[PDB]
């Protein structure tokens, strides 16, 4: 073919790096583009937790400003056989994948899928042009989350039980006002202001 | 006792109702012989197969979904209406799997593939194109029954049936011979196995010649299929029915009740 | 249907669930320390006769 | 009488109205899009219906082999060749008007002369 | 000329009939006499060559005839009638059109979004996946190193145990999703009449077995007591010896 | 010891999305293979929509050569890759949950999704749809003195190794003293 292109049959990853990478892929679930490097009050920690009372959980401005103000067995059982790796899969998995900024104004949830992590390959140019062909191995899909003032648990099942025959239609207005379960931007704002 | 061999037999209850079906229901054509039933407390119960019928044995289905994979669907992982408008839900057994754009061409290419003899002709395909759907059906419990398949287009004209004067010289022939048979037959395509649920993306006829060009009795033009013969609808006991037709079908049942009571010879030994 | 049944669902059905072990390591602390006792029975392939 | 989204986050927009400027504001109750209604229409029951015997058709509903066929023209195109069904709703009350379709026209026609 | 399937047991030709059923894992709808509170239902049998049985049913449930328009449903092992919002929600699908793009297909019609607009009002108050996980549906067993209802202990039901098709694995939730959303949408279209009531009387939704299913049945069900014996006395082998 | 967060660098980085059929996945996910030597060649056009695979003679032709680009999503957003290393070695906060965080660098944006299917008209395609279809009294009295002094509560069990003696003579001994 006459050169209009660029032509670079691949090359690809040094093994000797090919030990110790999980290599994963990243999807956000909003219509609007959104670039982290461009959005995000960095820095930005990457961290495997538990999600029970994220909204609770402090933000790491907070914790920084907090820091700164411091400053007779039955002898029978039995393992019914599981395979090890689903079990591997299911104990990494435990925990699912946040990242978010040091603010906390933005915070991002994420999530895990298995339909089609084994058929996809990279071909990610370099800088000279080269095309290096890594195997992917899983996909993970992020969402964001609190970013609106999420309600309560037990408040909700007082909503959800028939003590209204309507609930109000502005009643997270009137909550919002009242200034209960606040956002996470607000209560790092307030944090930090006090 | 041949008549013994192929016996079914539901479970319902004690009073039940009656459009539940202790009467007959118009599906059950070409499958089970709407005279042989037993009489008394059961009428409707115990049913009896037809003469070609068959049942299903159930076949893996993973070929067929990586098959269907590579040919081309979008996996449901990047669904979404919007863009997707119009394309054809795929299933397999019940089970969503597939979404794919172009549903004529998937559709001839499964019915030649299963022709040619690389899908075990006990898997069924429904087009229901009114509502944009497509079946795959593959497990056992299935019962299906043989047909003459039909081409549309014809170098000599109009339609025809596949098969020809030689093809059945060859099969009488091997009988007389005392290579083809049934399967023989079936390999290179001439008859299909189609089961009890795709009748309605297909045209029967009654007749070889029914309406195939374009006082003794009475008696469209898109067919596909036609039956190897209309005696066949029967079971056991009614083929040995003398002109079954020329009598009153509750006579049929007191003969097919009456012929399991019948003395004679039973076997040789 | 009883071909069907000869020939395969049964090497199936011994393989969905032939997978039974008993590993007594020491079932307490130590007894130094004990070694990891894999009591392990698994069924093979079937016969017929 | 459609469900409207805030384009910020695809939620389900809730009508709030107005203390005091006495117009509809449908604001998101996830994020704070608000947008002024249209009209003051907000909620519709209808209670009776008729509707449902056209549609499901595509564009090759003529490929299928199982229809009938007949030689009433299309008053489009004057082709002879059709394509005759009925209706596509079953009540206990639906009508037996047909519906024609053609394939040179590519349209879709009836048979009713009230 | 004895040509014949039959068994000879204890000096006696004996032969078995063949049995049928509904087939499994596949939709139908009922429309249930009026002045019963529900209308229109559903119902999925399942079985997967078929470790204890695998029953394992499903019903979605319709309430009112007028303003009761709602729609809850059951699963196992929940005593409660869970509204669906709180279903796709937990699932992991949050924002509110995406559950209505799951549901329905033509944005154009609106029949259904009126159907469903109490629905969403029902979903109103619980925003987030693992807050609508938090309800209860305890029917056993006894509650481990938890709270009120472990998160865990939730999604280890609707991995495991639910919709025993598709998978059962760990991770195909959005899967799961479009099959209710599918269910949703033929129990519409029953509720609202463009589509018709089905049958249960049509032959080829049914299936036949026989002597493979029959024996693979019974097979199982002896080798596992066979296996709760093996496991017997291999406890009891406290002393020798490995016979 | 090195630094928590994350590379930025490599974020500016347009990737492309291959699926694969799954005899043709089992070659290109060989780590036997993959140490940079070329095994394909590429063809677009000017404009695009067309683009082929000119797959080199390395397989043997048991599978075909030529192959043929679906580009299914030419235009990708929010579409992110990132790798992974180990590290070098109401106001209450856990900054140690046991989270592991790695050195891990955003390294790629996709921005074009494709497969490569197997061009049909090829002779060495459809073969592999075939293939596809077919597949002592004395002294022990001062010792047991010197046992109740080590510990009060001595275990039955605990005297037997420490006297290993006639445990009838060891039982009247225990008798005369204490329990
Ligand atoms: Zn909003
Ligand atoms: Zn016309």
């Amino acid at each position: 073919d006459p050169n209009e292109y660029n032509e670079f049959p691949l090359r690809a990853i040094p093994k000797e790096d090919l030990e110790n990478m999980r290599t994963h892929l990243l999807k956000f679930q909003s219509k609007k583009k959104i670039n982290p490097v461009t959005d995000f009050h960095l820095p930005v920690r990457l961290h495997r937790k538990d999600t029970r009372n994220l909204q609770f959980q402090l933000t790491r401005a907070e914790i920084v400003q907090r820091q700164k103000e411091i400053s007779l067995r039955r002898k029978t059982r039995q393992l019914k056989v599981l395979d090890e790796n689903a079990k591997k899969l299911r104990f990494e998995e435990f925990y699912p994948w946040v990242m978010e900024d040091f603010d906390g104004y933005n915070t991002w949830v994420g999530s895990y899928e298995a339909g089609n992590s084994d058929s996809y390959v990279l071909l990610s140019v370099e800088d000279d042009g080269s095309f290096t062909m890594i195997p992917a191995d899983k996909v993970y899909k992020f969402t964001a989350r609190n970013k609106y003032a999420t309600l309560t648990i037990d408040e909700a099942e007082k909503r959800m039980d028939k003590k209204s025959g309507e609930v109000p239609r502005w009643l997270m207005k009137h909550l919002d006002n009242i200034g209960t379960t606040t956002t996470r931007y607000d209560r790092t704002r307030r944090k930090l202001k006090a | 006792t041949l008549s013994h061999l192929r016996r079914t037999n539901t479970p319902i209850g004690r009073d039940g109702k009656l459009a539940k079906p202790r009467q007959l229901h118009n599906t059950h054509w070409g499958l089970v012989c709407p005279a042989e039933t037993p009489e008394g407390q059961a009428c409707g119960l115990v049913k009896n197969l037809s003469l070609m019928s068959c049942i299903s044995v159930g076949t893996d289905p993973m070929p067929i979904i990586t098959f269907l994979s590579e040919w081309g669907m979008e996996p449901l992982e990047d669904y979404v209406p919007h863009q997707s408008p119009d394309a054809t839900r795929v299933f397999v057994n019940g089970v969503w799997h597939g979404v794919h754009r172009n549903p004529a061409r998937l559709m001839e290419t499964l019915r030649t593939l299963r022709r040619k003899g690389d899908i075990n002709p006990e898997v069924s395909m429904i087009r229901d194109i009114r509502e944009k759907e497509l079946k795959i059906f593959t497990d056992a419990g299935r019962v299906y029954r043989p047909l003459f398949i039909v081409e549309d287009d014809e170098s000599l004209g109009h339609k025809e049936l596949k098969v020809r004067k030689g093809h059945i010289a060859k099969l009488m022939a091997t009988e007389y011979q005392d290579e083809y048979t049934w399967s023989s037959l079936l390999n290179e395509g001439l008859v299909e196995y189609i089961d009890a649920e795709e009748e309605e993306s297909i045209l029967i006829a009654m007749q070889p010649e029914d309406l195939e060009p374009a006082a003794k009795r009475i008696r469209a033009t898109t067919f596909t299929h036609c039956e190897i013969h209309p005696s066949m609808i029967l079971g056991v006991a009614a083929s040995i029915i003398p002109f079954p037709d020329h009598n009153q079908s509750p006579r049929n049942t007191y003969q097919s009740a009456m012929g399991k009571q019948a003395m004679g010879v039973f076997l040789t030994n | 249907s009883f071909n069907q049944f000869v020939d395969y669902t049964l090497q199936d059905i011994i393989c969905e669930d032939s997978t039974l072990i008993l590993e007594q390591l020491a079932q307490h602390t130590t007894e130094s320390d004990n070694i990891s006792r894999k009591y392990e029975i698994s069924f093979g392939k079937i016969y017929v006769t | 009488t459609t469900f409207r989204f805030c384009r910020d986050c695809n939620n389900m927009l809730y009508p709030r109205e107005d203390k005091e400027n006495n117009r509809l504001l449908f604001e998101c109750r996830t994020c704070s899009y608000v947008e002024e209604a249209g009209s003051p229409l907000v909620y519709r029951h209808e209670l009776i219906t008729n509707i449902g015997e056209t549609a499901g058709v595509v564009q090759d509903i003529g490929s299928d082999p199982t229809l009938p066929r007949s030689d009433r023209e299309c008053p489009k195109c004057h082709s002879r060749e059709n394509v005759f069904f009925q209706s596509q709703q079953r009540r206990k009350d639906t009508s037996m008007v047909l519906f024609f379709v053609c394939l040179s026209c590519s349209h879709i026609f009836t048979s009713d002369q009230k | 000329f004895d040509m014949g399937g039959y068994f000879i047991i204890n000096g006696s030709e004996k032969v078995l009939i063949a049995q049928e059923r509904s087939a499994g894992n596949i939709v139908q709808v009922f429309k249930k006499a009026a002045p019963s509170p529900i209308s229109h239902v559903a119902e999925i049998r399942s079985a997967l060559e078929k470790g204890s049985r695998f029953i394992s049913t499903l019903q979605v449930k319709l309430y009112g005839r007028s303003s009761a328009r709602t729609i809850k449903a059951t699963l196992p092992y929940i005593k409660q009638d869970i509204p669906i919002v709180i279903i796709f929600r937990a699932l992991g699908i949050i924002p509110d059109g995406e559950i209505l793009e799951h549901i329905c297909y033509d944005v154009n019609d609106w029949q259904m979004l009126e159907m469903l607009k109490p629905c969403v009002e029902d979903g109103f108050v619980i925003q987030d996946r693992e807050t609508a996980l938090d309800f209860i549906g305890r029917r056993g067993t006894a509650l481990g190193i938890k709270k009120e209802k472990r998160i865990q202990y939730a999604k280890d039901i609707l991995q495991k145990e639910f919709l025993p098709h598709i998978t059962q694995l760990e991770g195909f939730e959005s899967r799961k999703a479009f099959f209710l959303g599918y269910m949703i949408n033929r129990l519409l279209l029953c509720a609202l009449d463009r589509k018709d009531q089905d049958d249960r009387d049509h032959f080829g939704k049914k299936r036949l077995d026989l002597a493979g299913p029959l024996l693979a049945q019974l097979f199982k069900t002896l080798f596992k007591k066979l296996t709760k014996d093996i496991f017997r006395y291999m406890q009891r082998t406290v002393e020798e010896a490995h016979d | 010891e090195e630094s928590l967060d994350l590379d930025l660098e490599r974020s500016n980085r347009q990737v492309w999305l291959v699926r694969l059929p799954m005899f043709l996945a089992e070659k290109w996910r060989d780590r036997n293979n993959l140490h940079g030597q070329e095994l394909g060649k590429i063809r677009i056009n000017k404009d695009g929509s067309k683009i082929t695979l000119l797959l080199n003679e390395n397989d043997n032709d048991s599978i075909p050569h030529e192959y043929d680009l679906e580009l299914t999503k030419k235009v990708v957003e929010n579409e992110y890759v990132f790798t992974e290393q180990n590290l070098k070695k109401r106001d209450r906060y856990i900054p140690y949950v046991k989270t592991i965080p790695k050195k891990t660098a955003i390294v790629g944006t996709v921005c074009h999704e494709c497969q490569v299917m197997p061009s049909m008209n090829d002779p060495n395609y459809h073969k592999i749809v075939e293939q596809r279809r077919n597949i002592p009294k004395k002294e022990i009295l001062d010792y047991l003195f010197k046992l109740f002094d080590e510990y009060d509560y001595w275990s039955l069990k605990g005297l037997k190794e420490r006297t290993r003696q006639p445990e009838a003579h060891l039982k009247e001994c225990l008798d005369k003293v204490a329990t």
